[PDB]
């Protein structure tokens, strides 16, 4: 076990959740585009 | 087992503010970077980067009042057979072997050091 | 989803809420013990 | 999809109602870690109905039940086992569960009260329903439907539709032979009649009750086979619609060939009753080696079309039974052969989806569905659909042997597919064909190396006849700036058109400067440099992303619903570039990525605006060379001033420049030198943005707010500056008070922003860890006129 | 930093990213029901 391994995770869940924020921020985007 | 002694000098060479410090004065980036810089300086120049891999660091515990030359430890990853041979009973075996050897490495380190 | 085939198990069951989500799960390619040990952590509540 | 887990998890939740604990947030991993593309849920069986009929409280209704689901072989229903055995075992969750669904009905109660079969037309109805599910899910393709005369002149199939009580015992068994040879046929006897039964039920036989019961007993056990007769012409002929399956088509003639030999094995038998020596010993001791034959296939067959089965997931039912009839040779080996004759249209449609790369689904049996999609929406969608649901694959139609490689069958169809969509499309250089085998290595074998030579095929073909390395280099030059004769040209020329507001300027002069420059340049070596536009952003680098980061927290809706129709933008607000990849060629640029590269780029923009303004500012001010040491007092401050923002600024620039910049472009720059399969290229491809993500520092929506608050102050110190120098060289309200020795108005203001700026660098770089800190924080204090007070503030802090 | 920092920014983590797929799965939703 490593504790720098958490430190890791947490960089890479940082870039998952920036991904998925960037996602969703298009999604938002298209959907107040199309729906108006 | 606390074998190629060069990377233990590498840390007495660095760590000396950052052990020195009690464990609530962890840092990791610098810790993480300390050996990388010191595996290419040092004989464990050779290792391989997968041995770096396996090789990691970790904590035990928290515990303010000891300074982290006593306190803080490394950790290894142990994966498919590897895993099988440091068993998680043969790998708190290991890690305890390591903890006595850098106890007395500690140990030793200071005595150099006064 | 077998919804038909689901209700047909569970009145088979004859045991003790439809869950038929676990049942997509369970189609989900899940495994069928992996959630069983939710089943518990969830049924501690 | 990938989050309808994620939907269940909380749906779950909710059902159980569970408050205490971390609720599934950890079980979700747990799930996350029994994910799997293949399906291996079958459990001991034999074990899980024995612990099930323990825990049984009504045993017979649920072994009758499990014996038709079995039956039915639905899919998910052995896992369900596994489960079901699991929960009766966790007596625990069992009560915790029993009482948590006793709750939900009570709750749903609660709030409630506050608020015989026609085989012929079970046939009929089945040929319209597949006719139907046929019509419909090809949806644009010709239903090759048989003339409903096939339907109609029944018998087309072939099956069936003088005083016996006082006859000669010898003369019985002989008469009843007759009859009997009359009966076999699918015909009427003398004695012995045969009925229509209801549904897919077997030909009702009657006898002559006057018959000597011990021959009748004889003939009931020889009937046996009677029923696998006339229901085997009733399989071989309803199996045989194209809506049936083509290939179940092939399945009946396949049957038929069997059935054939049936009846030439009793047209043998003919001719021993035509030499007048049939013995009903003989008979039986003939019949019982044939009665097998008729029964193996009888059920094979009933089990086939009980299942409805269709597409792999017949193939999977046919190795299944191929392997329950394993122990009787006489079955196994005619099962292999059977099995042998149906591999030849699913292994044909897979090597066309697979060796030719051309799935061809007429009745759509393959598991490969490709999913058609418009290639147009990619080019300017940031969601991508070509890439992954342009190939969907159906689960259902997919046989057993191919379960484990399946997926990778799947991503060399997907990339020969491709190799179609590009219009490269050859033969594999290995077209060997796949046989029906119990043994699966030698299929899997041939996946692996199929896939090996369409790697080798298709990523020669990306990295040859598209070359996106080049389309990357250009990417560098143009659109990641690394272009510094075209940056100079950009500052030179559109420094007129970005002073004019958003809408001051025409983009007919913007396209035209764009064209310009490069025609008044020494930047020709772009082979792609129409690839490269002009967009408007409508929104700010800064607004935009300051209602994507402060998403869900605080600003879901007080700062993502932020209109820009309210806001002034600046000229060189909606500046932003765009660019033009084809569908077949160069698909890898999608909107998102161009979002993220035109994001960037922004941000490369708003700071190299900056660089240029604080620059001219500097040249704006060249008399203090000439003018007084002394008297340029006004302007000696703001001389030292600019110096110490510029540094800012340099440093700013130039720690995500080489630091931010390199490694990703690098590391992106070697992963692709190594890059292996489209996967590969997309995930060294995401080693530049998803780490350029980051790389730039663009995740902290607090320090995010502070640089463009820095940026915002500085940008109005060089705005009043420009006025007051402006002022001075024509004399050598807000704007006219926008100077009142406000050198020491605008260090409050910039110093107090770079105070936070730098408690931002050490506590929140602090909790972040990173190299980032030490690049920023610490790049903060080169000199110790620099670092005195960042130490003051940090223990004002 | 601290063992115990690490283990609750994971939590708080772990508890952003489950959020994060509902409001996503709410998003595709959405996009379903109105592009579909």
């Amino acid at each position: 076990r490593n504790m720098k391994d958490f430190e890791n995770q947490i960089t890479e869940l940082k870039k998952e959740n920036f991904n998925l924020k960037l996602r969703i921020y298009f999604l938002e985007e298209r959907m107040q585009q199309e729906f108006h | 087992l606390l074998g190629q002694g060069d990377f233990i000098r590498h840390l007495m060479d660095l760590l000396k503010p950052e052990l020195v410090r009690p464990a609530t004065t962890l840092y990791q980036h610098n810790l993480t970077g300390i050996l990388e810089t010191a595996v290419r300086a040092t004989n464990a120049q050779f290792d391989s980067p997968e041995i770096l891999k396996r090789l990691d660091v970790r904590l035990l515990e928290v515990s303010p009042g000891d300074t982290g030359w006593d306190v803080f430890s490394l950790d290894y990853h142990v994966d498919g057979p590897i895993a099988t041979v440091f068993t998680r009973e043969c790998m708190s075996h290991y890690l305890r072997a390591f903890n006595f050897l850098w106890r007395a490495k500690r140990v030793e380190y200071i005595l150099t050091d006064i | 989803a077998e919804e038909t085939e689901l209700f047909e198990l569970a009145q088979a069951a004859g045991g003790a809420e439809v869950f038929k989500i676990l049942v997509d799960l369970l189609k989900l390619n899940v495994a069928p013990l992996a959630v069983f040990q939710m089943l518990k952590s969830m049924c501690a509540g | 999809s990938e989050f309808r887990i994620h939907h269940d998890v909380n749906e779950l939740l909710s059902l159980l109602r569970v408050h205490g604990g971390d609720g599934a947030e950890v079980y979700i991993d747990l799930l996350q870690k029994n994910r799997t593309p293949y399906v291996t849920t079958t459990v001991s069986a034999h074990s899980a109905k024995v612990k099930i009929a323990e825990f049984s409280r009504t045993p017979e209704d649920f072994l009758k039940k499990y014996d038709e689901l079995k039956s039915k072989n639905t899919r998910n229903l052995d896992p369900l086992v596994y489960l079901l055995s699991k929960l009766m075992e966790d007596r625990e969750t069992l009560q915790y569960l029993q009482q948590n669904a006793k709750e939900r009905a009570e709750l749903a109660a609660s709030a409630a009260a506050s608020s015989g079969p026609t085989w012929q037309q079970s046939l009929e109805l089945t040929r319209k329903m597949l006719r139907d599910k046929q019509s419909k899910k090809n949806s644009g393709q010709r239903l090759p439907v048989l003339p409903a005369w096939v339907y109609e002149r029944p018998a087309l199939l072939g099956d069936f539709l003088v005083p016996i009580g006082s006859l000669p015992l010898a003369s019985q068994e002989a008469a009843v032979v007759e009859d009997l040879l009359y009966v076999l046929v699918g015909v009427d006897g003398r004695y012995i009649s045969a009925q229509p039964l209801t549904g897919r039920q077997g030909r009702t036989f009657l006898v002559d009750p006057n018959l000597d019961l011990s021959i009748r007993e004889l003939v009931s056990r020889i009937l046996p086979v009677a029923a696998s007769y006339s229901t085997v012409t009733r399989f071989i002929e309803e199996k045989s619609s194209f809506e049936y399956g083509q290939v179940n088509h092939a399945l009946a003639a396949a049957m038929r060939t069997l059935v054939k030999e049936y009846l030439v094995l009793v047209t043998q038998l003919e001719q021993l009753q035509r030499q007048g020596l049939l013995s009903l010993q003989k008979l039986w001791f003939y019949i019982q080696p044939a009665m097998r034959s008729l029964d193996i296939l009888a059920s094979l067959a009933t089990s086939v079309d009980k299942g409805e089965c269709i597409g792999g997931a017949t193939l999977s039912l046919l190795h299944d039974r191929s392997f329950s009839y394993t122990g009787d040779s006489q079955a196994q080996e005619l099962c292999l052969h059977l099995t042998k004759a149906a591999s030849t249209p699913y292994f044909e449609i897979l090597e066309k989806w697979i060796y030719r790369g051309i799935i061809d689904d007429p009745y759509s049996e393959f598991m490969v569905e490709e999913h058609e999609l418009r290639k147009e929406k990619i080019q300017e969608d940031y969601n991508d659909k070509y890439w992954d649901q342009r190939y969907t694959v159906v689960q259902r139609q997919i046989p057993s042997f191919l379960q484990k490689m399946a997926g990778k069958v799947l991503s060399t169809g997907k990339y020969l597919n491709v190799v179609r969509e590009c219009g490269h499309d050859v033969t594999c250089p290995v077209a060997k064909e796949v046989v029906y085998t119990l043994k699966e290595r030698a299929y899997v074998e041939q996946i692996e190396k199929a896939f090996s030579y369409a790697s080798k095929v298709l990523l020669d073909f990306l990295m040859g006849e598209k070359e996106l390395l080049a389309h990357l280099r250009s990417i560098k030059r143009y659109f990641l700036m690394d272009q510094g004769d075209f940056f100079v040209h950009f500052m030179d020329l559109t420094e007129e058109e970005l002073k004019k507001p958003v809408d001051d300027i025409t983009p007919t002069r913007l396209e035209a400067l764009l064209e310009l420059a490069l025609r008044m340049s020494t930047a020709n070596t772009d082979p792609f440099k129409d690839d490269l536009k002009i967009d408007l952003m409508p929104h700010d680098l800064i607004t935009q992303l300051l209602r994507v980061l402060a998403i869900e927290t605080q600003q879901e809706k007080a700062m993502v619903h932020a209109d820009p129709t309210e806001l002034t933008l600046s000229g060189l607000e909606a500046f932003s570039f765009d660019y033009v990849v084809t569908w077949p060629l160069s698909l890898i640029i999608n909107r998102k990525a161009l979002t993220r590269y035109q994001m960037l780029f922004r941000h490369m923009f708003y700071c190299k605006h900056v660089e240029r303004q604080l620059c001219s500012v500097w040249i704006s001010n060249k008399a203090a060379k000439r003018f007084s040491l002394h008297s340029a007092k006004w302007f000696a401050g703001a001389f030292t001033l600019r110096q110490r923002m510029l540094n800012f600024v340099q440093n700013i620039q130039s720690y995500m420049m080489f630091e931010v910049m390199e490694p990703t472009w690098h590391v992106l720059e070697q992963n692709l030198r190594s890059a292996s399969n489209i996967d590969d290229v997309l995930g060294h491809h995401a080693s530049f943005l998803d780490n350029c993500l980051k790389d730039c520092m663009l995740t902290n929506p607090e320090l995010l707010r502070v640089f463009s608050k820095l940026m915002s102050v500085c940008v109005m110190f060089t705005n009043c500056l420009q006025r007051f120098t402006q002022s001075m060289k024509l004399d050598s309200p807000q704007l006219a008070s926008s100077f009142e020795a406000t050198i020491t108005k605008f260090d409050k203001n910039f110093s107090a922003h770079l105070l936070d700026l730098l408690a931002r660098l050490s506590i929140y770089s602090t909790s972040d860890c990173e190299h980032g800190m030490a690049s920023v924080i610490s790049r903060l204090d080169f000199n110790g006129f620099y670092t005195e007070r960042l130490e003051r503030l940090s223990a004002e802090r």
